[PDB]
């Protein structure tokens, strides 16, 4: 999750 | 197939229609030519490529791509479309019952390994044996033009066309494809999953609806469901080979750049 920052941000929108 | 299973299928279908800008019913309308006399612009050589790129000038100049080699410009634009489809897949996943309840790490893992299997499955909808629609159905890039590019770039899309021609012979519609994509995302055997049990139960529920849905919607293609189970395996292998090609390009093509969302996905994948 620290290595997938953009993907992680999309999932939390 | 009870009313609860039919409801889940119809709700997955709604989420698919609501989140993907392109779908098979639209793509086949365009590719067939029987709803307008104004076909998409055809990119079949370097000259028509450059003509199309006059419309795309702002996309290219945005990231200072406009003076790169043609091959790099083409796959810059292609990456932009993949980023769009990953973003849509993420919203679609959140609409799959139980997915948003999963550990956020598991959500990232499922999308990391699943998005390109779903991308190449759905890409089949906009492909025929001669080329693929681009720019939301407004253009059509030929398969022979892509084959004519210099190595390694000419080797990128041909295996996807090969997959699509056999996949399209199954004559799936969007109601089928929506459940197939959900089945691809909700996969219990991705590396690094923290709650494999919770995921496997989700996977079972979706695959059960997928099987009964196909038996109802394609009653004459008796083994369609096993055929599609094999296609899921084929997609995993197609994505593995694709990611190996992405690695070759990264190591050999100094003037090509990888969009940061796609960097995250490919990093440490296979
Ligand atoms: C709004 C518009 C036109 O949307 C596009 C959507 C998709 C693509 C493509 O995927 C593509 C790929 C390769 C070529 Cl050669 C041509 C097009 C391009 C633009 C843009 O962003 O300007
Ligand atoms: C399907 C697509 C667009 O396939 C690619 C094709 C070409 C590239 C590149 O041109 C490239 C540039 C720089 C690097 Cl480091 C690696 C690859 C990337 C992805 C994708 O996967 O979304």
């Amino acid at each position: 999750t620290e290595r997938h920052k953009i993907l992680h941000r999309l999932l939390q929108e | 197939m009870t009313a609860d299973l039919k409801s889940l299928a119809k709700r997955i279908y709604e989420a698919y229609l609501k989140n993907f800008n392109m779908n098979k019913v639209k793509a086949r309308v365009i590719l067939s030519g029987k709803a307008s006399n104004n076909p998409p612009f055809v990119i079949h050589d370097m000259e028509t490529l450059c003509m199309a790129e006059k419309t795309l000038v702002a996309k290219l100049v945005a990231n200072g791509i406009q003076n790169k080699e043609a091959e790099v410009r083409i796959f810059h634009c292609c990456q932009c479309t993949s980023v769009e489809t990953v973003t849509e897949l993420t919203e679609f996943a959140k609409a799959i019952p139980g997915f948003a309840n999963l550990d956020l790490n598991d959500q990232v893992t499922l999308l990391k390994y699943g998005v390109y299997e779903a991308i190449f499955a759905m890409l089949s909808s906009v492909m025929n044996k001669d080329g693929m629609l681009v720019a939301y159905g407004n253009g059509f890039i030929t398969r022979e033009f892509l084959k004519s590019l210099r190595k390694p770039f000419c080797d990128i899309m041909e295996p996807k066309f090969d997959f699509a021609m056999k996949f399209n012979a199954l004559e799936l519609d969007d109601s089928d494809i929506s459940l197939f994509v959900a089945a691809i995302i909700c996969c219990g055997d991705r590396p690094g999953l923290l709650n494999v049990g919770h995921i496997e139960k989700m996977q079972e529920g979706i695959v059960h609806v997928l099987r009964l849905h196909l038996q109802s919607n394609h009653p004459d293609d008796i083994f369609l469901f096993p055929k599609l189970l094999q296609k899921m395996a084929d997609l995993r292998q197609l994505v593995t080979e694709h990611a190996q090609l992405v690695q070759i390009i990264k190591k050999t093509e100094s003037d090509a750049a990888l969009h940061p969302l796609l960097q995250e996905i490919y990093r440490d994948m296979y």
